[PDB]
Order: C-alpha cells, then structure tokens, then sequence
C-alpha cells in the first residue's frame, strides 16, 4: 500500500479481435492452428480442446486475463468456442 | 576401482511410472529406460 | 623484422675512361618511390621530363637549360591545381608530345609551347608509355584496357579490351607496332597482336603465368614492351620467360622460360635483358643461346639497360651506373651519379645519355 | 618431460604409473609413444591407457578428445564397450565438474546439457551394448540422471512461478509429464501447475490435476 | 616406405598464428602420423609462401628441413625465410567527379596515410578490408542520391619488388537523383499507419540509401514489437533516370507471433540457472521480439558474471511458431584475491587486500571481506549482497567492517579508535537503470587519549565537549543510528572491464537521534567509459569523486568519515591517502606517556611550538580527477595513461588559528601524478598495476611512485 513500484505483466500468446473473428464453428484442427498460430495451453490428458490466453496488469491497476479456449471432438474438429476476459 | 563419486544412484527412487484416473494418459514413451554382471560401486572396477 | 636480402654493393670499381657528367639539370621532383614509367624523352637537342603533379618541361640537350616549363595540375575543382599524377612516359611526335596521368586523363602537349592540346579521359590511369601510331597514341590503361586516341584531338579510335587481370602485376604493357601490326604485352603473360588500324586481335598468345594463385617473377620489372625486329618478334614474358614468334602468328619460334626479366633490348644478333637476378645475359637471336651473363650486381633493383657508343648502360636504384663491355661482358666504367637513385628508362638517343632519378630530376652523362 | 627410451619400457612405465595412479607421468609417456610408434596396434592399447588415465587424472577435455578419436579409429574394438561407458562417465562427470553439494549445495539446477549427453550415451549403451560388464551402473546413473533433469525443470518452473508466466509454467509441467510422470520432481511440481491454472481460472484443469496428485498422493 | 609425416616445427613466422599455417598443413595433407612425402618440400613451401601472399606479404619465402629419421619418427624444421610484408603506397579513385579522392579515403578502412604525422593501422593489404572499403564508398554515394552508382572494377598492383601495393578504383558517379516516394507493399497485418509514419520522407527529397535501410529495419523492429521474428521486408527503388529521380517500393511481409517455448541457456554450471533466467526481462511462454532478447543480453552483460552473451534464436523444426532461444554463455570465473601493498618510509606503509569470492557458487550472492591498515587507523570491511531478494530484482546487501585499533603501538592513546559497524542495503532497481537504495547504517567508535590535534578538538567542541587540550588522556566512545540512501544509474557494458556507459554512485548518508553523533552529509562518485576508437578498443575513461562533509546541530563531519585519496585507484603514484590536510598537533607536552623521547609528535619530550605536521588525515571534502584513454595493449586488459589530479580540504578549517600554517580550507590545492594505466596477462591471472609521476607535489606530500594489483 506504499509501493508505486510494480512491473507490467509481460506475458502473452494473446489474442487480437481479428484473432477472435478469425475462427468459427467446426473449423478443423490444422485449419484453425495455422489460422491462429499453434497454441500452448491444452489439457495433458483430456480431450483435444485448446486454450488461448491473454495476460497482463500494468501494476496496481487491474489484471487483464483474456483467454479463449476451444473445444475439439475426436477427429480434430472444433466443437465449441469459449472466451473469458479479466476475472 | 570403486566408482569415484556418488552412489546416490541407490537413493534415486524407483521411478513410479505414474498411475492416474481413467482417460488421463500422457505419452511418456519419448524416453529410453530399457530394463535388463558388473558391480554397483566397490567392485565396480573399470580395469579393461 | 626487415631482413630483406640486400645485394652486393658496387663491386670492383672501374672506369676505363671518364664518365663525364654532361650536366645535371635538376628541374624538380619528380616521383618518389611510386614505381611508374614516366620516363623522359628527347627531340632535337630538346628533351622532356615531368613531375608527379602536372609540371612539365622541355630542355636543352647541351646543358639542360630550360626551354620552357608548364604545369598541368587542374587549377580548380577538388583541389586547386589537383595533383594529376603524371605517369605516362614521354612520347614525342612533332608538335605534340604526350603524357599519361594517373587519372586516365591523357594530356597531349603542344610541344612548341606546352599548350595542352587536349586532355582525354580513358579507361584508366595510363601507366604504360604512350606510343605513337601515326595519328594514334597508344594508351594502355591500368585495367587491362587498351585505347588509341587521335593525335589531333584524342578521338578514341577503339577500346580493345585485353588479358583482364586478377592481381595487378604491373600492367604497363608498352605497345609496339610492326608495319601497321599493333603489338602489346599483357597482364596475364599473354601478348596479343592487334590490328593497328582499328584494334582487332590479329592473334593472341600465351607465354607465362601471372602472379596470383599462379605466381611468376615479381622482381623482374618486365619490359612489358614487345620488341619487333624483322618479323620474328621478341617478347619478354610477364616474368621474362623468353619468346620469339612470327609477327602475324604468335606461333612460338622458341622460348627461354629460364628468363624472368626486368627490361631488355637487342642488337643485330645479341639480345640483352635484365633478369630478375638482375644480370644481363648476352643472348644470340637464335634461341636463348647465351654469350655470357654477369651476375655482378645480382638482385640489385635496376632500370632498363640501353646502349651507348656501342656500350651497354644500366641504371641502379642508387645513382650508380654500370657501363658493360657489351661482348665481354662486365663493367667498363662506373660513377655514383646520384644518391637518390632511380628505376626508370635511361635514354641514350643521339649518343646522349639521359636519366631522371626517382626524384632527382634529369641527369645526363657522357664520356 | 618425455625421455625417449625403449618402447617396451615405455609401456612398462605406463603400467607402473597405472597401477600406482601417477596419471601425469603415465599420460606423458603414453603420448610419447604415440608420438614414437603411434599407429601401432598396442599403440591404441596405449591410447586406451591414455583415456583411462585421462579420466583417472580428472582431465576431461583430452578424455573426450581421445575417446572420440578412438571411435573414429574403430567402430567396434575389443575395449570399445568400456570406451562407450567411459564416454558416458566423463560426460556425467562434466555435469558434476563441481561437487559443492556437500557444502550444503545443490546441482539439480545448473546446465542441463551434459546430462542430456550422458543420458543419450547410456541410452545408446542400454540398447546398443545392453549386455556389457557395465549394465546396472549405467542403469542407475540413468534413473538418477533422469530424476535429476526432472528436479531441474521443476525448479525452473518454480522460478517462473515466482515470476508469474503461468503459461510457461503449465508448459513446463506438461513437458515434464510427457518426459516423465515418475521422477520425484513430478509429484513435486504438480501443485505448481495447479496453482498456475488457478492464477488463470482454468480451474477445470486445476481440480483435474488435483485428482491426479490425489490418486498419487505420495 | 616413405612414411611417416611426424614432425611439424614452425620457425620464422614471428608474426602470425602458427597453427593457422598448421590447419593449412593439414589442408595440404601434412601433419604428424601422415604419409611422409619427401616430395612435398617444394610443394608446401609454395603453399605457405602463398599463405604469406594471402596475409598480405607475398614476401616471405620458406625453407623446409627434411630429416631422414628411423622407420617411423621423422624430424622437420620449417624455416620461414621472411622479409617485409606487402606495403600499400597509394589509392586512386578514377572517375571521381564530385568529392576529393583523399576525402573518399577519409572514411576508408584501408589507407596509405600512416606517416609520422597520421596513424591509421598500416599499409598492409587483405582483400576483405578492401571489400569493406568498397561498400563503405558505395554507401558514401548511395546516401547522397547517387543511385546508378556502382564500382566498375578495382585492382591492386605489385611494385616489381613484391613491396609495393597499388590501389585502384573504377567508378561511375551515380548522377544524383531526388527520390520521389515510398510504397509499402505486402503484409503489414493491420500495422499500416505506423509503418507509413516510419517513412515520412521529405517531399521528393534526395536519395539516401542508408536512411532508407534505416526506415526498413526500423519498420522491422517496429513489427518485432508486435512479435514477428524475421519480418521479411524488402526495399526496392525504381529508377526514373528521365526526370533524374526514383520511387521506392517497400515490400513488407511479416512472419508469425507466439514463438518462444523453451529457452535453453548453456554452460552456466558455475551459476544458478535461476539468476541467469532472471537476467532476461523477456518472460518466456510468449511471443518474441528480438529487442527483448537483446535488452536481456545487455542485462546479462552488465551482471558481469559471464564472459559472452552470445544469443542464438532457433526456429524449432516442426511448426513456425516453435521458436526457442539458446544462450551460449562463456562467462569467466574470478576467486578475487588481490593484496596491493604500499611502501613509503616507516610510519605509513601497509595498504589493503580484497579477499572476495565474487558471488560464492554463483548463487547470485556476492559477499564482501576487506581489510586495511594505517599506523593507527586500521579498518576492515565485510559484506553480503542479495542481488535478487525478491522476484522483481531487489538487491539486499549486508555490510560489516572493523576498526579494531585501540592504538596498541605503545599500549594505547596513539589514536585509539577501535571502531566497527555494519549495515544492509535494501537496493531497488528504481528504473531499468535507475536505482536509489536505502539502509540503516550503524557503527561503534571509541576514542581515547589520542595525541591532540586541532581537527579532533574542534570536533570535540563541535561535539560540545571540553577535552583537556594538551593531554593524551581524553576518551570518546560513540555509535550512530544512521539513515542511508544513495543513487546509481548504470548502463555500462561489462561490470568488470567496460567499454562505455554511465556509472554514478550517489550514496546519501545521514543520521538520526537516539544516536550519538548527530550530523548529515552526502557523497557521489562520477565515472564512465566511452570509446575513441570505434572498433571499441580505445575508450575514454571518466572518473571523479566529490567529497563533502557536514553536520546537523552545527556539528562537524565525524572525522572517522574523513575521505581520502592517494595510493591506489583514488589517485596514482602517491602513497596511500597521503593527499589533503596533513593534521597538525598543538604544541603539546603533557602526554601522560613520555617514551625515550620517542613519539615526537608533540609530546612533553621537547615538542613545543605547534608542530605543523605532515600526517595525512584528510577532511570533509575532496575531489580527484581522472580521465583516461584505453590503448588495447598493443604490445581483460586495458591500458590508458593516468595523469590524475586530486584535492582534499576541510570547510570548517578556520584559518584564523591556522593563520601562519598552510591553509587547508583552500580546495585549489590539486596535486597531479602522471603515468600509464598499465595492465598485463601472464599465465597466472588478470595482472595489472600502475606507476605515476608525482610532479605536482604540494607541501610535503609523500609518494611511492609504484603500485601493485588493481
């Protein structure tokens, strides 16, 4: 409560609203991967579902997570789209 | 002729290939832990 | 860390008679180290030399009194009287004498006054002694190129390219002509015949290699100056490897690759030379059949040799002169005409010997 | 140092310092001979003596040098299996060049490259000469080296955890699982990944991983 | 059997790396254990004189010594009949028609003006240096507007002595044009406006090729912010020779983003990967902007716990996003133990040693231990630094030091100030080079029976005490709760031997009550590097400190905090701390201790009539001057020519008393000692020392022109 010194959270693999619109339903795995760059978050053991994360806070003023995660069926086909902003 | 160095080998845990609830497997097999004389330590003598 | 192999000094000093120094007109340096032909020439008791920046003179061949001088250094532009680095020889042709800058800017010089007839850019610095071809001066630029200019204005008659080099073995091929057959040395041991009229390869030829991944003699300041006595030619190799060939052939008559030569002349039957060993070999016309060599000032850095009163002259880099009994075969006279020394052409026309020391402007001897 | 002498006596001195341990003078005379009679057959026997002492001398550069020289000299030789094990040994040695661990120190966290090299050598041994006179030694070096790399990566992840790059974290824990769910570092790390996800409301994976260490609560 | 090649003995090179010629020998199929080819005497002689021709000599023959030996072993000597290397005499720039040729050398790497008035390398030759000069000239026109410019050819001649190189240039001087406009083209991926602004040329201005390339690669970096590894972008000019202008095609094309997965480091065995991985402000698991990688690199550099920050990105094979970073780190290790000893008569030669491990185990923990000594005033020092106390980077440095001198010369009373103390430093990196700090400095001192000296006694009354004047009896113990601060902005290159950058060491020291000696003050250090040689081998070496004392409550600089200079780095050539106010004692007699008329510093044993004394004690204010030019020793090392100058003085030196005695309130008393910032390397470590010319010696200064260690 007496430290103005804080950093900004230099983490990404973020999203563009372009990236947002970039993908629609049932779009296939390789297709979406190229269309959005490979992901880095996806369950070790569960389904083919995928995550995609935005991450920041500029220090003392609000933390901005923004992840969309991405469900996937058996045959590498999208099944559902799942965004989430901060909190 | 004893192994100059540890035998912390002997304190390494027998690696439990882990054991998870169903449908939760992970492709370990990238590794190379084949399981087959020669001492361990004292008589582990490297005279050729 | 400079253990260069110095040579024997002046041995067995001898002067059968009096090397009378006719005079020593030292008009003013000059060259410096700066190896370059720039050799001074004469015409009718009137002789001609030049500085290394644009100054040119015309003198008396009795005392070296100046008949007149001129400067040439460009009086404006990138330098007020820009050092123009005259490096062509001294080519005399009637009212017009010629000079070669190291800026590809020839200067035809109106002899009568020193009027700059015309300065013409060419394919590079004019290292070789420009040669007259009866309306055509023979400029052999640095970069293997070769161009003739109209004596009257410098019309570029043509632009024969030639024997393009890789590492510049000194490309002062002094071109020569035979009945209207333009000949010239080259930069890659390859003499080439040329149509005197408009520069067409009458034939080419290969004699020697040339320094750079195939290295040849680079202490033989080669007379890149094909002499042509009657149509059997005699060309010095770019490392003095002897040769003789039919004028309009290039087909070898014979060749003494033994030779690796600085400069040369020939008389009647005896050829002469300055091998890199810095020793002539009295050599008969037929083959490199030898009469004698003389390794006395072996490996001393020398000038061209020349004849005088039926005696052979030769200049050293240290103002010593080494008249040689032409048939046997060693010195006959000697004098330290300078400390400055020299390398360029000792000129002996009309029985008057001429030198420009590498800085010590013209000296002139007799006996 | 090298006094030239009868070669049989050269190898004699070599064996003298061998049974003793004066690796310096031994190696001197061995290299002397392979400057004197180098391409001879027992001169690669000399070379084996050389690699031997070079390790016994704890002189690892020339160890690698002569070992690889022996490999390029012979694809399979009488002592080449001992050579392979010695190569693995000198690599793992480089990984333990320092031995501060008994000054209350850890090495589970320094350069994990020679450990990869040794792990590879012992892999190539356990499936390339897997009947040698050096089976279980290499085997336990294998298992330990592996949990060692494990704890290394786990510490790295802990670092980032203290930093915040929870994604980097998750990926580390993952890549560890897919290199091992066995090595203690595994169970160690797991909560790392879990709190990480929690820093990301991906709580689904969090409680999944919870059940994971639950069935593996040991 | 002709074999075997067994002997290789390079002799007469005297100028090169013999093993380079050895790799050539192998490149000629020649080395120990090879097929002994008696024939190859002349062959390899040719090859290696050709090597000389390569290195720019062509003037060093060689003689090989075949030595028939028994069946296997052979001998061979290689007599390098060396001479004088090739030498450059002059350049020509043909076709030059817009600028002075010699000016168009005035940027050339290679040269011919190295005479005894101008120094530029030497007139040897290597075609590579040539090509550099070529492109230099090429730029030299392309910046100007000379589009069509080129280099028609070049060549280099040999004076027919193998001595003289000639230099020739064949140009076509471009015929300047006024570049018209630029056209972005291709993948900008929603980053247009910015890029367009990265190229806001002046309308139709002159052509300037390097300015273009700047626009180009700055657009590159610009994108790198948005994470594109190799934003393959091309700049193309389209010539309008008709109007004499040219238009510009900016072929833009980016890459992809979320790149960095697993950042290897290397060779850090001595050093905890944790700290290294902290010295990279690019948090992993994210995209890449190579400038982040660099700023990292520089951080690692400033740490100094390294030797080479070599980076290498790596597109991991398998998907364009798989991109990961190695760090080939070849950091050196130093056990920093150096004992510099000062010699210079009998009552003042000791000096001090550093016994410091320099981050034990590379844990990220430098920890200090230092000791010093003087006739009586003997001080030690000890420390422990936590560069990374918190995740952010907070540096925490413990400090400890001991004066343990009760003045045991006779028994005591000979300036007894056994005086220890300790403190910590809660150092912040306030900004990415800005750093104020903080700490709670504390120190015990005990004075007793000191030989009386005007300074000390003015102090005691500044203390507000009434010590019996001409008496070796009075005692004073003291401690202090001191509040600390201080500032430092380092953007230097390499923390051990630098090349360039800002070094400042503001150390704000004050005190607070509850303590004994109430006073305030502040110091600050000034020092920096910056190169003169732009090969980053000659460098200007700034250095200067500014001494200042003071005291709250009208009190005075508690004189255990008296600054000093003289001896080592502070000054050169002088003896230790022998610069500034040399104290003076009252015409004192009553010492309570009369030796056999020993201890002649104003005691009863004679010693009346105030002894204007030559005992350097220094005072509340100081500055020493030090500006230096590295010569990367052309004979870890750097060599300049020290000439430095310093001065010390007391403010409160009220000349009223000192009237007839050399004033010590006059700061303008600057000494000077000249020499050369020497440093060597022998097979033992980072060897370095100094030796100065103490000319501008003031009244009674005391010099030992030598110095040892660093």
């Amino acid at each position: 409560e007496r430290v103005v010194y804080r950093p900004d959270i230099n983490q990404g693999n973020y999203l563009t609203a372009n990236d947002v619109s970039k993908i629609r339903v049932g779009m296939t795995q390789q297709q979406v991967a190229y269309a959005l760059g490979t992901p880095l978050m996806s369950d070790p053991f569960g389904t083919n579902t995928w995550f995609y994360v935005f991450r920041q806070q500029p220090g003392h003023e609000g933390v901005t997570q923004q992840t969309l995660t991405l469900t996937f069926n058996s045959s590498g086909v999208l099944t559902n789209i799942d965004n989430k902003p901060a909190l | 002729r004893q192994v100059s160095g540890d035998e912390a080998y002997l304190e390494a845990a027998p690696l439990a290939e882990l054991h998870a609830p169903a449908g939760m497997i992970l492709p370990v097999t990238s590794g190379d832990y084949a399981i087959p004389s020669g001492a361990v330590g004292k008589a582990l003598d490297i005279r050729p | 860390e400079e253990d260069v192999v110095k040579m024997s000094p002046l041995p067995t000093v001898e002067n059968q008679f009096t090397p009378t120094t006719a005079w020593s007109t030292s008009v003013g340096s000059g060259i410096g180290n700066f190896y370059s032909n720039l050799h001074p020439a004469l015409a009718d008791n009137v002789v001609y030399a030049a500085d290394r920046a644009g100054l040119v003179k015309a003198l008396n061949a009795d005392d070296g009194k100046e008949i007149w001088s001129v400067s040439l250094a460009e009086k404006d532009g990138w330098f007020s009287k820009e050092p123009a680095l005259l490096s062509g020889g001294v080519t005399v042709s009637g009212g017009h004498v010629y000079i070669g800058s190291e800026k590809a800017q020839v200067y035809a010089l109106n002899t009568s006054d020193g009027t700059v007839a015309w300065q013409t850019k060419v394919a590079g610095e004019a290292l070789s002694r420009p040669v007259v071809s009866d309306g055509l001066v023979l400029i052999h630029t640095s970069n293997g190129q070769l161009q003739a200019l109209n004596e009257a204005d410098g019309a570029v008659k043509w632009t024969v390219n030639l024997d393009m080099p890789s590492l510049s073995l000194r490309g002062e091929s002094a071109p020569t002509t035979a009945f209207g057959a333009a000949v010239v040395g080259g930069d890659n041991g390859r003499v080439s015949a040329v149509l005197m009229e408009q520069g067409q390869m009458i034939w080419q030829q290969r004699i020697s290699q040339a320094t750079g991944s195939t290295e040849i003699d680079r202490l033989s300041d080669v007379d890149t100056t094909p002499v042509v006595v009657n149509g059997v030619v005699f060309a010095l190799a770019y490392n003095g490897n002897l040769t003789a060939l039919d004028l309009r052939s290039g087909q070898i008559m014979w060749k003494r690759e033994l030779g690796s030569v600085n400069d040369f002349i020939v008389d009647g039957n005896r050829i002469y030379l300055v091998d890199q060993n810095d020793r002539v070999m009295a050599l008969t016309i037929d083959g490199g059949v030898t009469l004698w060599t003389q390794s006395d000032l072996l490996h001393r850095l020398l000038t061209s040799p020349v004849l005088y009163n039926g005696n052979l002259v030769v200049g050293d880099s240290e103002g010593y002169l080494h008249w040689i009994n032409v048939e046997d075969g060693r010195f006959v006279a000697q004098q330290k005409v300078d400390s400055s020394g020299f390398q360029t052409e000792p000129v002996a026309a009309d029985g008057k010997l001429l030198i420009q020391a590498k800085d010590g402007t013209v000296y002139s001897i007799t006996r | 140092e090298v006094p030239d002498n009868p070669p049989n006596e050269i190898y004699a001195t070599a064996q003298q310092k061998l049974q003793d341990g004066n690796w310096r003078q031994a190696i001197t005379q061995l290299e002397a001979l392979d400057n004197r009679y180098p391409f001879g057959p027992y001169s690669q026997q000399v070379q084996l003596d050389l690699i031997y002492a070079y390790y016994k001398n704890a002189d690892l550069p020339l160890a690698q040098a002569a070992i690889d020289r022996f490999i390029r000299l012979n694809p399979t030789h009488p002592n080449i299996d001992y050579v392979m094990y010695m190569r693995g040994l000198t690599n793992m040695a480089l990984d333990d060049s320092a031995l501060q661990g008994f000054f209350g120190v850890d090495r589970s966290d320094r350069d994990p490259q020679h450990a990869r090299a040794a792990f590879s050598d012992f892999s190539k041994l356990v499936r390339g000469y897997p009947n040698s006179q050096y089976t279980t030694d290499a085997t336990k070096r294998l298992v330990f080296l592996k949990d060692r790399l494990a704890k290394y990566e786990y510490s790295v992840a802990e670092y980032y955890t203290e930093r915040g790059a929870w994604v980097a974290v998750v990926n580390r824990v993952e890549g560890m699982l897919r290199d091992y769910p066995d090595t203690q570092a595994t169970r160690d790390a797991l909560p790392l990944m879990e709190n990480a996800y929690r820093q990301m409301q991906m709580n689904a994976q969090a409680e999944k991983v919870a059940k994971i260490i639950a069935a593996n609560s040991s | 059997e002709r074999p075997t090649i067994a002997s290789i003995t390079f002799s007469g090179n005297k100028s090169v790396k013999d093993d380079m010629l050895k790799q050539n020998l192998e490149a000629s199929g020649v080395r120990v254990g090879e097929s002994l080819d008696r024939t190859t005497i002349a062959d390899i002689e040719k090859g290696l004189e050709d090597f000389y021709y390569s290195v720019g000599k062509y003037s060093a023959s060689v003689k090989a010594v075949v030595t028939p030996l028994p069946r296997n072993r052979v001998d061979l000597k290689l007599v390098f009949q060396e001479g004088v290397s090739a030498e450059i005499q002059q350049i020509n720039i043909v076709g030059n028609h817009a600028f002075t040729t010699d000016e168009l050398i005035s940027h050339f790497q290679l040269r011919d003006e190295v005479p005894w008035w101008n120094v530029v390398g030497d007139r040897k030759y290597q075609k590579q240096k040539l090509a550099g000069d070529l492109e230099t000239l090429r730029s030299y026109y392309l910046d100007r507007g000379y589009a069509r410019f080129n280099i028609d050819s070049t060549q280099v001649s040999l004076t027919p002595d193998k001595k003289g190189i000639y230099v020739t240039v064949n140009i076509t001087e471009g015929d300047q044009y006024k570049l018209s406009g630029v056209e972005v083209s291709g993948n900008l991926a929603g980053h247009s406006a910015e890029i367009e602004q990265l190229t806001k040329i002046e309308p139709g201005e002159l052509y300037n090729g390097t300015k273009v390339t700047k626009m180009e690669d700055d657009i590159k970096k610009l994108l790198g912010r948005y994470g594109y590894a190799y934003p393959r972008v091309q700049s193309m000019p389209e010539i309008n020779d008709a109007d004499k202008t040219v238009k510009l095609r900016v072929n833009v094309d980016a890459g992809n983003r979320f790149y960095v997965r697993k950042i290897r480091f290397e060779g850090n065995d001595t050093s905890k990967d944790a700290v290294l991985r902290r010295e990279m402000r690019q948090m992993e698991g994210a995209w890449l902007g190579s400038d982040l990688v660099d700023q990292g690199k520089e951080r690692l550099n400033r740490l100094g716990f390294f030797e080479t920050v070599d980076t290498d990105t790596q597109r991991v094979p398998g998907s364009p996003d798989q991109v990961d970073v190695v760090y080939k780190v070849k950091e050196r290790n130093t056990g920093s133990f150096n004992f510099g000893i000062g010699y210079g008569t009998e009552s003042g030669v000791s000096f001090q040693a550093g016994v410091q491990q320099d981050n034990w185990l590379g844990t990220g923990y430098a920890v200090g231990i230092n000791g010093t000594k003087n006739d009586y005033q003997t001080y030690a020092e000890l420390s422990v630094t936590n560069p990374y106390f918190t995740v952010d980077g907070v540096s925490l440095g413990g400090r400890l030091f001991y004066n343990d001198f009760q003045a045991d010369d006779a028994d005591l009373s000979d300036y007894t100030n056994k005086s220890y103390g300790t403190d910590v430093t809660l150092g912040f990196p306030i900004n990415e080079y800005n750093s104020l700090r903080a700490g709670l400095g504390y120190v015990h001192n005990s004075l007793s029976n000191m030989q009386p000296q005007v300074a000390m006694w003015r102090y005691l009354y500044s203390m507000g005490e009434h010590p019996s004047t001409s008496d070796q009896d009075n005692s004073f113990k003291t401690d202090d709760f001191t509040f600390n601060y201080g500032w430092t902005y380092n953007k230097l290159d390499r923390g051990y031997f630098p090349t360039d950058g800002s070094r400042v060491n503001l150390t704000g020291k004050v005190t607070i009550p509850g303590s004994d000696n109430e006073y305030y003050k502040v110091t600050l250090d000034t020092a920096t590097y910056v190169p003169i040689d732009d090969d980053h081998k000659w460098v200007v070496l700034g250095r200067t400190r500014w001494g200042y004392g003071d005291g709250l409550g009208g009190k005075e600089m508690p004189f255990y905090e008296n600054f000093y200079a003289g001896g080592s780095s502070t000054v050169r050539g002088f003896q230790s701390n022998t610069i500034g106010p040399k104290a003076v004692y009252f015409p004192h007699q009553a010492s309570n201790y009369d030796p056999d008329y020993d201890y002649e510093c104003a005691t009863q044993d004679g010693a009346k009539d105030l002894c204007k004394s030559d005992d350097a004690v220094g005072g509340n204010a100081m500055a020493v001057a030090s500006l230096e030019f590295i010569t990367p020793t052309p004979f870890s090392v750097r060599t300049s020519f020290f000439w430095d100058m310093g001065t010390v003085w007391d403010t409160n030196w009220d000349s009223s008393q000192y009237s007839g005695y050399p004033d010590y309130s006059d700061p303008s008393n600057i000494r000077m000692s000249a020499g050369i910032a020497l440093q060597w390397m022998s097979p033992l470590g980072p060897l370095v020392f100094s030796y100065a010319q103490p000319f501008k010696k003031y009244d009674g200064d005391k010099a030992e022109q030598f110095q040892f260690n660093i």
